[PDB]
RNA sequence: GUCCUAAGGGGGGCUCAUGGAGAACAGAAAUCUCCAGUAGAACAAAAGGGUAAAAGUCCCCUUGAUUUUGAUUUUCAGUGU
RNA sequence: ACGUACGACCAUACCCAGUGGAAAGCACGGCAUCCCGUCCGCUCUGCCCUAGUUAAGCCACUGAGGGCCCGGUUAGUAGUUGGGUCGGUGACGACCAGCGAAUCCCGGGUGUUGUACGU
């Protein structure tokens, strides 16, 4: 028999688009946006964690009814004007792409005529709050040592309050119970990647060339890593938002509209389908 | 001592509020300076009576820790 | 487009399987042949329905297997086409692009006999594959393989004749 | 203006005994030298919650740590009667520890930066003796 | 500019509900510009909010913690049916009644712990499930049977399965007191 | 109830002294108008939180039978309902349902007008966050009548919709959106139902002025049929259960200030 | 028997009432025609107003001049 | 008549019944591979819309077998902490 | 306008096949020391962004067959209530109103849209 028939169609029910994409856990989603110890009725903010093959896209965003609203975006392409040229996929790029993101979001409030209504009741008696976000890492899976535990470790030194553990950092000891913080520092500062260039460097020349060929070429070796990520996170510190422009072509927005418009196929119209359906039926009938 | 929580001999003993050996009791323990993970103060804790009071005229006690 | 190199052809996996239908030491046994061959821990299965006809009852291992990929599963293939002469059969190739081929006796295939293991045959089934099987394997973004970019029996059966110089009847 | 300080911004291990003395460095909150009774001070970055430097070589419990008031130097009196001054950009002991305690040094003050005279530093040191 | 406005019946208030009530009337224009009644609308909303602000900022009374600054609400006083009826004391079973009747004290917490002390064994074990007293000598090695009982006993039955064949009895007489209970408390 | 899962949902969903929030049903009948179907969007999007929707068409005319609503509020936990339909006597038409012990207890008819209908995506502004309830605003002499009638029952079912949950605090960064629902006493009155986000601005003294731009939607109605509830159901319903928590006052007997119990003598 | 109750807090209170318990404190008076008829369990020692400091001076000064002068 | 570190709770990974094509014994029915599979399986209830990166099924951690406090609600208390 | 990350409606978006893709971005991809996890580095995790490639994913267009969604028609029709209101002793036959279907038929369509950053 027949599985696909017309009772089948009729019936099927479709996921969620984004299900179908396989872009969204929705089960996680509910819980992460409409969920609350508190019912005090107060905005809510989560830091998108998201990896691509060449870049970390790190974002804050509030969920709205009509659809989600980010608050502040950072990627790790824009951290070339603070002087990271390769590896920008590693953990050491993902912590300056976090740390990056959270100074960002404390200078555009102003915490590095319209007023709010805490600033109009404000108590004599009454402190500076910290930014609080949650941590949203998709379906990325969350065993120890992954980077988006590296990015929300690079935002909550930045400033961010992100309730957090510590069992999934790099270094950690699940018989012990204790976060070994020099292994957590040589991630930080991306001495693992150093380790990785000497080791090649020793054992397999080939491999040491294919691997990290350009930073061979633009003279970036493993001692000097250290302290190029911390003049990073220290540029990062001081100038939260630099203007980085990028080796792609730039043109105007509307001069993207009429190059892609060029490109764009139309849609055949109702005397067009008309007429190639009358070109089949003469063709039918000949 | 706030209260007798379980004498191991007999619930009436433990109604009665009977101070022996091995006796469970609540005692406060403001003066000891005890804090919770949340900031609390801890005044009220458990000890075992670990002494004869009837033959020793005192009631001694470890906290349970 | 299809001399495009993304196109070709290549082994994914190759599983192989014994099936005794008996738990116990024979089953050890052809788990210790499958260890021995292979260089990994083989998988115990166990029995999804009770047949009395069988002799074999639900939640029963009865059959060890072992998956392997990379050159292995090459060399092992190679292997088990030099104990089969290089010659298979139409039936044996699917119409989903894989095939595979069972022997009788696992000493033919280039291992001593021992007397405490004992003879058993089994069977190798490879698995024919082009470069871009992530889409359907991947945790984020699973979709489905294009139609041209499917394998047919057609083409893994000449593939197996122009790289592997068989014949097939 | 300093606003009040209401959650833990970082936990950092590493010492083996309990703590005696902390002290931020004068330049900026980004360097912290802690002593301990493990015989070690040690130098922490606190921008990333990561140790820095690790001042090994007294005897004795690390009573204090002092920086000087320009910044540009760290000196460690401990319970084996000695004084050592470190530099805490790089890690390592300047000249020899100081000797002539006959006890347990307790306290350090440094003279203040404005007092310097003879292009020299003096520091004094309070003893059981 | 004000922050203050003024209408011939003062506005109503239910802070628990952020509820504001307008007794005033809204002087709708009669005309066909949708613009203007907007305009209209949104005036009396502004007037509407302002007020709520107002009194939400003067009287209720305000604290700043950790969280942010939250307001103190009264209890909401804007009567609302509901969706369920109030819960109802259930009617008394057989055994409350009785207890009830001959004044039988209900049982201590400390009294009813599935807990007790075997001093053969000096031991802390459960008076019933899994490993409890009531299923004592199931999984001991020796048994002792007496030859009368053993004769009167049934074949292929065995004395391992005796405390577990009182058990179910046990289990079956509380089962059809329960729905005995539950289709008295139905039929009232 | 041998599964604990089926077990919690059978406590969950038995009365309780302090209820649940209430859950509202998204229905459609067998014919229904686009226009209807965006404004059962819109009452949605408002509460997305404690609805659920169903997606088929229902052969149900709930003046003429609820058998079938009754059943859908037993299975689904549900004590209001919004169910549209269209008609050439009545276009676009909104029902209103609130139910009472898996029974219905009072039901209102809203008639929309299809011309001066606004969607929330025709406005271009911020737009209210996923669970944050808003402020309510009745304007307007139609409220106040002093029979019981068409108008005082879509006040409080009106307020019952945007009710949100119960709580004691409020922080005054959610005091951002309000819902004005406007209707004057008089041929048939029109019932304005507006969303609007507050903005606050310095006016030189303490409170601050509040400055207000429309969030959408945009709604006018023409209140209808009506099922008013029966007396004796009403007044079960009325009743008012005392918490827990609610001291019974005690004559000559007082906590003071330490929680001592004080007693008075005259 | 062994318990996990045994090694638990029985009594905790916060800081903001202790505090408030302090004002409270602060602010009894005395009532002839009201009567006590049951006591709150309280950590009075931390609700209580500590001694005056002249009294706090003399009853140490006798173990203060011992251990100044054996 | 047997077996079980009990159930439960949280977190994570996976997708089921079936059909087609294939693989020594293996042949309608044993195990393995691919494709198609709105759930047509399982688990609960008695849907006229229960559940699919799960409420299904396997791993990790707890298994402590019914915690403490209360001036509050209801009932009782000649043994009223 | 195109691409990416979060989304909102949740098939006009789904099932199957073909053609094309400037720019960049996605993606396939290369390598298993360290973090981490499997029978299998298949998946997961880490390192590279160099090199190959648009073959697949993805996007746009086209095509059948289904499916799905709108508007009219059905039609104020069947049917349901109502001596309702007129006769009929009554039951009922019209009429009056209130509610109020569906099948069939006709026509159209095969996705709109928010935020942020880029091409």
């Amino acid at each position: 028999k027949l599985v696909k028939n017309s009772a089948y169609y009729s019936r099927f029910q479709t996921k969620f688009k984004r299900r179908r994409q396989g872009k969204t856990d929705y089960y996680a989603r509910k819980r992460l946006i409409t969920q609350a110890k508190n019912k005090y009725n107060a905005p809510k903010y989560r830091l998108v964690v998201r990896f691509t093959n060449r870049d970390i896209i790190t974002q804050m965003v509030t969920s709205e009814i009509n659809g989600d609203k980010i608050f502040a975006a950072a990627y790790s392409h824009e951290l070339r004007a603070y002087g990271i040229n390769h590896g920008l996929t590693n953990w050491a790029a993902a912590y300056a792409t976090g740390l990056l993101l959270a100074r960002r979001v404390l200078a555009k409030l102003g915490l590095d005529g319209e007023y709010t209504l805490t600033e109009a009741a404000e108590t004599e008696d009454g402190e500076r709050r910290p930014f609080k976000a949650i941590l949203d890492v998709g379906l990325a899976r969350t065993s120890t040592g992954a980077r988006v535990f590296g990015v929300m470790k690079g935002a909550s030194d930045g400033g961010i309050f992100i309730p957090h553990s510590e069992n999934r950092f790099p270094g950690y000891d699940i018989e012990t119970e204790e976060l070994d913080t020099e292994v957590l520092k040589k991630y930080i500062y991306g001495g693992h990647v150093a380790e990785y260039m000497e080791t090649l460097a020793d054992d397999d020349e080939e491999r040491y060339k294919s691997q990290f060929v350009k930073y061979i070429e633009d003279d970036v070796e493993a001692d000097s890593l250290e302290e190029l990520y911390a003049e990073a996170h220290k540029q990062i510190r001081a100038d939260p938002f630099r203007k980085y422009v990028s080796d792609a072509p730039k043109k105007s927005k509307e001069e993207w509209k009429a190059e892609s418009l060029k490109y764009k196929k139309a849609k055949l119209s109702r005397e067009e389908r008309k007429a190639r359906v009358e070109a089949k039926i003469k063709q039918l009938l000949a | 001592i706030l209260s007798v929580k379980k004498n191991p001999s007999n619930p009436l003993y433990t109604q009665l509020g009977v101070l022996t050996k091995g006796t469970i009791i609540e005692v406060n323990v403001s003066d000891l300076g005890i804090v919770t993970a949340s900031g609390k103060i801890a005044w009220g804790r458990y000890a075992q009576i670990t002494n004869n009071p009837e033959n020793d005229g005192c009631v001694n006690a470890v906290l349970l820790v | 487009k299809a001399q495009n190199p993304m196109r070709e052809l290549r082994i994914q996996k190759l599983v192989l399987n014994i099936s005794v239908g008996e738990s116990g030491d024979r089953l050890t046994r052809a788990a210790k042949v499958l260890e021995q061959l292979s260089g990994q821990t083989p998988v115990y299965s166990k029995a999804r329905y009770t047949v009395r006809q069988f002799g074999i009852r639900r939640n029963e291992k009865i059959a060890v297997h072992v998956t392997v990929r990379g050159p292995k599963a090459e060399e092992i293939l190679e292997r088990g086409l030099k104990v089969k002469e290089y010659e298979l059969r139409r039936r044996n190739f699917s119409e989903t692009g894989n095939f595979g081929f069972g022997i009788s006796e696992h000493i033919d295939l280039g291992i001593k006999y021992d007397p405490s293991i004992g003879i058993y045959g089994m069977d190798f089934y490879c698995c024919m594959t082009r470069p871009g099987e992530r889409v359907a394997k991947r945790r984020r973004c699973k979709s489905r393989i294009g139609a041209s970019h499917r394998i047919t029996r057609e083409e893994t059966i000449r593939w197996f004749k122009q790289r592997f110089d068989g014949i097939v009847r | 203006k300093v606003h009040a300080v209401s959650r833990l911004a970082h936990r950092i291990p590493g010492h083996g005994q309990p703590i005696l003395s902390c002290q931020f460095s004068p330049v900026s909150s980004s360097r912290l030298a802690t002593g301990s009774g493990d015989n070690t001070a040690r130098i922490w970055d606190t921008d990333s919650g990561t140790p820095k430097f690790t001042l090994k070589g007294h005897t004795g419990w690390v009573l204090g740590v002092s920086w000087s008031p320009d910044g540009k130097y760290l000196a460690t009196c401990s319970m084996d009667t000695t004084v050592r001054v470190w530099d805490p950009e790089s890690g390592k002991q300047v000249n020899q520890e100081f000797r002539g305690h006959a006890k347990w040094v307790l306290a350090l003050a440094w003279q203040p930066y404005h007092l310097w005279r003879d292009g020299t530093a003096r520091l004094a040191s309070a003893s059981k003796d | 500019l004000p922050v203050t406005v003024e209408k011939p019946t003062p506005y109503t208030f239910d802070l628990g509900l952020l509820l504001a009530n307008d007794p005033n009337p809204v002087n709708v224009p009669k005309t066909t510009d949708t613009q203007v009644l907007e305009q209209h609308l949104a005036s009396v909303a502004r007037d509407g909010a302002q007020v709520l602000i107002n009194q939400l900022l003067t009287t209720t009374t305000i604290t700043a913690t950790k969280d942010g600054v939250l307001l103190t609400l009264p209890p909401p006083t804007t009567p609302l049916p509901r969706e369920k009826p109030v819960p109802q004391p259930k009617p008394e079973t057989k055994w409350q009644a009785f207890a009830r009747r001959r004044g039988i004290k209900p049982k201590t917490r400390e009294q009813r712990r599935n807990l007790q002390y075997n001093p053969t064994t000096g031991q802390w074990e459960r008076k019933w499930g899994y490993k409890g007293a009531n299923k004592r000598g199931e999984t001991d090695p020796i048994i002792e049977v007496s030859a009368a009982k053993e004769a009167m006993r049934p074949e292929g039955t065995s004395v391992r399965g005796d405390k577990r064949r009182e058990i179910r009895a046990r289990v079956k007489k509380n089962q059809k007191q329960m729905l005995r209970n539950q289709r008295i408390a139905a039929e009232k | 109830p041998r599964n604990a899962r089926s077990k919690r949902a059978l406590e969950k969903r038995a009365p309780k002294i302090v209820e649940n929030p209430k859950t509202c049903l998204f229905l459609r009948g067998t014919t229904c108008s686009q226009i209807t179907q965006d404004a059962m969007n819109d009452l949605y999007a408002m509460r997305q939180v404690h609805a659920k929707r169903f997606h088929k068409k229902n052969a149900i005319h709930p003046f003429e039978d609820a058998t079938s609503l009754c059943f859908f509020s037993e299975k689904n936990d549900c004590s209001l309902m919004v169910f549209g339909s269209s008609n050439k006597k009545r276009p676009h038409t909104l029902t209103f349902v609130r139910m009472f012990d898996y029974k219905v207890l009072d039901m209102l008819e809203f008639y929309l007008d299809p011309d001066t209908y606004r969607s929330i995506s025709q406005f271009k502004t911020s737009k209210i966050p996923i669970g944050m309830r808003p402020m309510m605003v009745f304007a307007g002499t139609a409220f106040e009548s002093p029979v019981p009638n068409a108008f005082t029952m879509a006040k409080s079912m009106l307020i019952d919709f945007f009710r949100g949950e119960p709580s004691d605090k409020i922080d005054v960064e959610g005091l951002r959106f309000v819902v004005v629902v406007t209707a004057d006493e008089p041929q048939k009155p029109i019932l304005r139902l507006r969303v609007y986000g507050i903005r606050t601005k310095r006016s030189g003294t303490r409170l601050p002025r509040v400055e207000v731009e429309e969030h959408g939607p945009r709604m006018d109605f023409r209140l209808g049929r009506m099922r008013e509830p029966d007396p004796a159901m009403l007044k079960e319903a009325m009743k008012k259960a005392k918490t827990p928590q609610e001291e019974r006052t005690k004559k000559n007997i007082s906590m003071d200030l330490l929680g001592d119990k004080i007693g008075r003598i005259h | 028997e062994p318990n996990r109750k045994w090694f638990t807090n029985t009594r905790v209170i916060s800081q903001d009432t202790l505090q408030s318990f302090r004002e409270a404190m602060a602010e009894k008076q005395k009532d002839p025609y009201t009567v006590l008829l049951k006591s709150n369990k309280l950590p009075m020692s931390l609700i209580r107003d500590g001694p005056k400091l002249e009294d706090g001076l003399k009853k140490h000064q006798a173990k203060m001049t011992i251990e100044r002068e054996p």
